[PDB]
RNA sequence: UGCGCUUGGCGUUUUAGAGCUAGAAAUAGCAAGUUAAAAUAAGGCUAGUCCGUUAUCAACUUGAAAAAGUGGCACCGAGUCGGUGCUU
């Protein structure tokens, strides 16, 4: 038997369908295998498979980040406790022993429990002498007399564990980190990305305005007191950036919504580049110097006092002020507010004093919480000042600390060795070595030195020895690891493969995209397409429209945008030679410079890379030129632009400044040039998620092909998905055009009337305001309040091209205001008002396809090329990810030669559009509701397979537009037709009207009302095949999503993750944390917190039981979590038999990881969650009328058809209703049945009874906030109407142990049933 | 307010949050509490957003149904601030 | 898309920083608080300044692994699959 596959592919459920020649699915008898009585089941070859979508690997790699930086971290200290460890044993032989015993408790600690000195004397007398590490380690740098081996170690392990940021790279300089001196640098990065509008700061005191001790407001408004723009600017919100406050980037670059950044938040670096995403990554360069000016005001804020340790006693000072306030604070509180000192200084849990210090709450969530209590407070002045300054009662150790960088914490390290290196002889002989521990970067082109395992590490060594920061330079290679750093930090092209792409800001990348956008413009030519290069791009890197049309238009040529190459213009403000750029010689130079700007960051390896460069100029252009660094990746292959060739002897780029042509390569070459199918997989363009989709489908088409017998299917028709999909950006982006076209136009319909964007959702409303309150075809005005009686028309009608956009669309007085043909709007339509159209589109208003498709009779109408490019947009996936996947099964399907050695395709791989399904739903009302039950994914394969089979069959000659393989592509005139039907079923031509799913219909409706028939039987004259049969043939697709039994399988998973929740919770009784060391046990210590399970074991053994300790035979549930899995998988016994269990047997042993399937009694069926909870784990399958009705009455008003259509739908609706008491009933029915939730029924069943009432529309919307009960997976809440039904978990997992387990296949047909009440 | 601000502020409070069904299927936010079995999913409805159920959910304190599940509800509800 | 690499700042935990008083197991009344070590997935080894939350999947049999192997067709039905032939 012939037959065909169906596949919906999607980031989380892969849905198949296997359809006959006559669009049916068929059923087989499978064997069902197990202990138990059913050895025969009966199902359906239709079904879904639903999984957890595939996870990033950002998460992995975040916490991998982590572990390398405790790691290295922990290094830093053990080098300088090697190099110690010698001498220092005279002093003391256990001080560093104490150190790593510090954390255990007295009964658990070895040595003395008092790290420094080891007895209470000596302690308490330092912490006194000095309180905090900062009053020592400036002590340390003072004074001249010898000081404690141990002091010595505790200061400089201090500014080494904690040594400070790299965001500098030499010494410090005013231009660097001075104030004055760096924000000129900001205004001067401002300036050049903004010409004849820039801010020119001349006379401003940039430091004694902007660095005082006031707060964050009056300091940003004192620093535009001295500069006559606003606050609300783009320099004035660069500056509320850096001084830490969070403005608001949006009304500055008009977005759509809001895109705040905070300096201080942990996402700025993700938060800003999705600013970038949007704005153009040319602004990267300007937030870098305002991040770069933000830390030299927070230093300032730090370092408040000429010689000795600036910080240490800055950090004695906020010491000293946090004494003296608090004292202040105190005596306040005991002699004004006498009630609640305790609550202030004693509650820990109020956030008071001893939240502050004692009890968890930030420096923020204290200030907020005395702000009332000072106010409301005689005497509290000098202390709000401080509080609204963000300088009151600070912790010597806050969050603002990231802004200190490492040659402070040098300079302090410096001073210790340097006044006590005569003192002892080592701290003389490794004062260098001492000294670069803490000045040491592990660089970006080496990073993890392995020594050959791990699947990270790159780095070659010079010397196979042991790596130290002090032999890095003579261990480690530096330029075998960086070649190899460049050779796998790339990305090859895909159309070349083995030819590395180009810096996305490359300069014969932008030339290419710069010709690329230039060649399909049109009011071209190459004579002056590179003059326009060189008078616009090479001189102006903004080409506005504007410029063009004037400075090129005029000047040159006769009297009456987008991507341009920035590198040309960043690196022309540089050099200041312009020959050198132009130059094509020079061109190998130009290209390895940013090619070294992307990948290094390094001091020493730009220079090695570019010190072959160093006598093309000479000091001053070298260094500008090496502190500019660039960043992301562009697309295409250098050998791609210029360096193919089809023999025109010129290469793609050559052809897009003469002969333009586009990236449209054909008339072939870039396709011209076996694994394993984890390899072909893994280097598709898709996310992971994706991936997981692509391997299951190919998995599900495996074994779709051993159930028919290993017969190869004949044509499988693929669809996928789009993902990342997924209100306040739509409605508001309506708006922002609706706005912007007004004020262009200055009509004031928004001032005569007002509408909130929630009511662009009517998408007449919209098309009012759209059409600036006018007719698009009369000159009359129109309703505003009487938009029911006057229609929609789309421009280019449904029966050419199913398009229901809104460039599409336009709102007229009546259907028959557009004229008497069947094409687009004649030339008298367009006489009259095409004036006022180019009034609406230069306002953004009406696209230019729009304007295009509405003046298309002034250039004779709708063309033949304008037909067969509508074939071509219905019926091609543009793409690239589907086409590979296409090609995975058809070089796996087709896999066998002739003896003339072709290939045999056998199988017929068609990939489709998800709009013609969409299409073919709403048209012959196959509607979808997708919270009923997860049937649809199963459905949607189906109908895939059918419009995929019956077009082929139908439309053979365009089999080169959709199946894979080289095949004829046919032309324009090759099967449209002239005009009406001539040489119907004469000629090589077939269409006319170039809706291609027109052949499905019973009665095609023109534009002007008019009617043209199709037989009820569709043939294809040159073979004669019945293709389709309007009578018999919708039946069976209604059947066939009518049938109750679709194979729907959630797929079996075991966890992998963390071993539990990532809270270091403090100590208490219970053994019910996890230890966080083999010896730290929570009872003393605290742990983590609620594990996660991997998968559950069905544990059959005996244990010890009442006061006798007799055994007992016992079936369990244990689950085993991920931290258990790595004992218990190498000795399941030994670890079992630590809980209790003993006399195991190993044949009786399930492993049953997540979503395992259970079936107990009515064929009520549970999914295993874990080992203490279950899921859901039954499907409702209503009907198909109900499906259609649900919908229906859930769009009453926005059906989106036409009245001679919405006619019919609303009197289904209002003929109907007793299906509203049917669908109620069989989700009653089916709750008393497998949902067993019997008090959440009860509300529904009340709630439905009173709203009986209620508009038609109501109930539709809220029974399908019903399905929610009876959905498949975990509980969920919902609400029908007011009454809130919670939900009712399902945490008695004893039931499964006595029930069927159902060990099903991936696509469900191949069961494994094993009775488990057989087990024991 | 935007999704992406509720899963991250839910991601620190120590409960592991994925997005399912984001590729034209109705989406859904999956919250792991328990690490153990339960699992509070919300699914978008076509009426409600998906953080207009978090709020009229957790927004009126613990609902007070379930022993296992209260250091959440609690945790939850100051999301609603 | 994806995927890798470098660095910092807080955090959290346990311990150290001795508490003093009139008080019986309840608790008042005072004085204090600002940081230090150590851990920062348990840990695994080849002991590397290296790996350890991604991917990868039903059951059963074979295999270290990579993987190979296991389930008749047709009609008439449809509340999750039946009921009804043919063949061995």
């Amino acid at each position: 038997k012939k037959y065909s596959i169906g596949l919906d592919i999607g980031t989380n459920s892969v849905g198949w369908a296997v359809i006959t020649d006559e669009y049916k699915v068929p059923s087989k008898k499978f064997k069902v295998l197990g202990n138990t009585d059913r050895h025969s089941i009966k199902k359906n070859l239709i079904g879904a498979l639903l999984f957890d979508s595939g996870e990033t690997a950002e998460a992995t790699r975040l916490k991998r980040t982590a572990r390398r930086r405790y790691t290295r971290r922990k290094n830093r200290i053990c080098y300088l406790q090697e190099i110690f460890s010698n001498e220092m044993a005279k002093v003391d032989d256990s001080f560093f022993h104490r150190l790593e015993e510090s954390f255990l408790v007295e009964e658990d600690k070895k040595h003395e429990r008092h790290p420094i000195f080891g007895n209470i004397v000596d302690e308490v007398a330092y912490h006194e002498k000095y309180p905090t590490i900062y009053h020592l380690r400036k002590k340390l740098v003072d004074s001249t007399d010898k000081a404690d081996l141990r002091l010595i170690y505790l200061a400089l392990a201090h500014m080494i564990k904690f040594r400070g940021h790299f965001l500098i790279e030499g010494d410090l300089n005013p231009d660097n980190s001075d104030v004055d001196k760096l924000f000129i640098q900001l205004v001067q990065t401002y300036n050049q990305l903004f010409e004849e509008n820039p801010i020119n700061a001349s006379g401003v005191d940039a430091k004694a305005i902007l660095s005082a001790r006031l707060s964050k407001s009056r300091r940003l408004e004192n620093l535009i007191a001295q500069l006559p723009e606003k606050k609300n600017g783009l320099f004035g919100n660069l500056i509320a950036l850096s001084l830490g406050l969070t403005p608001n980037f949006k009304s500055n670059f008009d977005l759509a919504e809001d895109a705040k950044l905070q300096l201080s938040k942990d996402t700025y670096d993700d938060d800003l580049d999705n600013l970038l995403a949007q704005i153009g990554d040319q602004y990267a360069d300007l937030f870098l110097a305002a991040k770069n000016l933000s830390d030299a005001i927070l230093l300032s804020d730090i370092l408040r006092v000429i010689t000795k340790a600036p910080l240490s006693a800055s950090m004695i000072k906020r010491y000293d002020e946090h004494h003296q306030d608090l004292t202040l604070l105190k005596a306040l509180v005991r002699q004004q507010l006498p009630e609640k000192y305790k609550e202030i200084f004693f509650d820990q849990s109020k956030n008071g004093y001893a939240g502050y210090i004692d009890g968890g709450a930030s420096q923020e969530e204290f200030y907020k919480f005395i702000k009332p209590i000072l106010e409301k407070m005689d005497g509290t002045e000098e202390l709000l000042v401080k509080l609204n300054r963000e300088d009151l009662l600070r912790k010597q150790r806050t969050f603002d600390n990231g802004s200190i960088p490492h040659q402070i914490h040098l300079g302090e390290l410096h001073a210790i060795l340097r006044r006590q290196e005569d003192f002892y002889p080592f701290l003389k002989d490794n004062r260098e070595k001492i000294e670069k521990i803490l000045t040491f970067r592990i660089p970006y082109y080496v990073g993890p030195l392995a020594r050959g395992n791990s699947r990270f590490a790159w780095m070659t060594r010079k010397s196979e020895e042991t790596i130290t920061p002090w032999n890095f330079e003579e261990v480690v290679d530096k330029g075998a690891s960086a070649q190899s750093f460049i050779e796998r930090m790339t990305n090859f092209d895909k159309n070349l493969p083995n030819e590395k792409v180009l810096p996305k800001h490359s300069l014969l990348y932008e030339y290419f995209t710069v010709y690329n956008e230039l060649t399909k413009v049109k009011y071209l030519s190459g004579e002056q397409k590179k003059a326009i290069v060189d008078l616009l791009f090479k001189t102006n890197r903004k080409v506005t429209v504007k410029q063009l049309k004037e400075d090129y238009f005029k000047k040159i040529e006769c009297f009456d945008f987008n991507a341009s190459l920035g590198t040309y213009h960043d690196l022309l403000k540089i050099i200041k030679d312009k020959d050198f750029l132009d130059n094509e010689e020079n061109e190998d130079i130009l290209e390895d410079i940013v090619l070294t700007l992307t990948l290094f960051e390094d001091r020493e390896m730009i220079e090695e890379r570019l010190k072959t460069y160093a006598h093309l100029f000479d000091d001053k252009v070298m260094k500008q030129l090496k502190r500019r660094r660039y960043t992301g990746w562009g697309r295409l292959s250098r050998k791609l632009i210029n360096g193919i060739r089809d023999k025109s002897g010129k290469t793609i780029l050559d052809f897009l400044k003469s002969d333009g042509f586009a990236n449209r390569n054909f008339m072939e070459d870039i396709q011209k040039a076996g694994d394993s199918l984890h390899e072909h997989i893994a280097n598709l363009a898709g996310s992971p998620a994706i991936k997981k989709g692509i391997l299951q489908t190919v998995k599900v088409v495996d074994e779709l092909v051993k159930v028919m017998g290993r017969h190869k299917p004949e044509n499988i028709v693929i669809e996928m998905a789009r993902e990342n999909q997924t209100g306040q950006k739509n409605s508001r982006e309506r708006m922002k055009r609706i706005e912007e076209g007004i004020k262009e136009l200055g009509s004031q319909i928004l001032k005569e009337h007002p509408v909130e964007n929630t009511q662009l959702q009517n998408e007449k409303l919209y098309l009012y305001y759209l059409q600036n309150g006018r007719d698009m075809y009369v000159d009359q005005e129109l309703d505003i309040n009487r938009l029911s009686d006057y229609d929609v028309d789309h421009i280019v009608p449904q029966s050419f091209l199913k398009d229901d956009s809104i460039d599409n669309k336009v709102l007229t007085r009546s259907d028959k205001n557009r004229g008497k043909s069947d094409n687009v709007p004649s030339e008298e339509v367009v006489k009259k008002m095409k004036n006022y159209w180019r009034q609406l589109l230069n306002a953004k208003l009406i696209t230019q396809r729009k304007f295009d498709n509405l003046t298309k009779a002034e250039r004779g109408g709708l063309s033949e090329l304008d037909k067969a490019g509508f074939i071509k947009r219905q019926l091609v996936e543009t793409r690239q990810i589907t086409k590979h996947v296409a090609q995975i099964l058809d070089s796996r399907m087709n896999t066998k030669y002739d003896e003339n050695d072709k290939l045999i395709r056998e199988v017929k791989v068609i990939t489709l559009k998800s709009k013609l399904v969409s299409d073919f739903r709403k048209d012959f009302q196959f509607y979808k509701v997708r919270e009923i039950n997860n049937y649809h994914h199963a459905h949607d394969a189906y109908l895939n397979a059918v419009v995929g089979t019956a077009l082929i069959k139908k439309y053979p000659k365009l089999e080169s537009e959709f199946v894979y393989g080289d095949y004829k592509v046919y032309d324009v005139r090759k099967m449209i037709a002239k005009s009406e039907q001539e040489i119907g079923k004469a000629t090589a031509k077939y269409f006319f009207y170039s809706n291609i799913m027109n052949f499905f219909k019973t009665e095609i409706t023109l534009a002007n009302g008019e009617i043209r028939k199709r037989p009820l039987i569709e043939t294809n004259g040159e073979t004669g095949e019945i293709v389709w049969d309007k009578g018999r043939d919708f039946a069976t697709v209604r059947k066939v999503l009518s049938m109750p039994q679709v194979n729907i399988v959630k797929k079996t998973e075991v966890q992998t993750g963390g071993f539990s929740k990532e809270s270091i919770l403090p100590k208490r009784n219970s053994d019910k944390l996890i230890a966080r060391k083999k010896d730290w046990d929570p009872k003393k210590y605290g742990g983590f917190d609620s594990p996660t399970v991997a998968y559950s074991v069905l544990v059959v053994a005996k244990v010890e039981k009442g006061k006798s300790k007799k055994l007992k035979s016992v079936k369990e549930l244990l689950g085993i979590t991920i931290m258990e899995r790595s004992s218990f998988e190498k000795n399941p016994i030994d670890f079992l038999e630590a809980k209790g269990y003993k006399e195991v047997k190993k044949d009786l042993i399930i492993k049953l990881p997540k979503y395992s399937l259970f079936e107990l009694e009515n064929g009520r069926k549970r999914m295993l969650a874990s080992a203490g909870e279950l899921q859901k784990g039954n499907e409702l399958a209503l009907p198909s009328k109900y499906v259609n009705f649900l919908y229906l009455a859930s769009h009453y008003e926005k059906l989106k058809g036409s009245p001679e259509d919405n006619e019919q739908k609303q009197l289904f609706v209002e003929q109907h209703k007793h299906y509203l008491d049917e669908i109620i009933e069989q989700i009653s029915e089916f709750s008393k049945r497998v949902i067993l939730a019997d008090a959440n029924l009860d509300k529904v069943l009340s709630a439905y009874n009173k709203h009986r009432d209620k508009p038609i529309r109501e109930q539709a919307e809220n029974i399908i906030h019903l399905f929610t009960l009876t959905n498949l997976g975990a509980p969920a809440a919902f609400k029908y109407f007011d009454t809130t039904i919670d939900r009712k978990r399902y945490t008695s997992t004893k039931e499964v142990l006595d029930a069927t387990l159902i060990h099903q296949s991936i696509t469900g047909l191949y069961e494994t049933r094993i009775d488990l009440s057989q087990l024991g | 307010m935007n999704i992406n601000d509720l899963i991250r502020e839910i991601k620190n409070k120590d409960y592991t949050v994925l997005s399912g069904t984001d590729s034209n299927s109705i989406t859904q936010l999956i919250i792991r509490v328990n690490n153990d079995g339960n699992e509070y999913v919300i699914s978008e409805s076509e009426n409600e957003s998906i953080v207009e159920k978090f709020i009229s959910a957790f927004k009126n304190g613990w609902n007070q149904e379930y022993e296992d599940e209260e250091e959440f509800y609690n945790d939850m509800q100051t999301i609603t601030l």
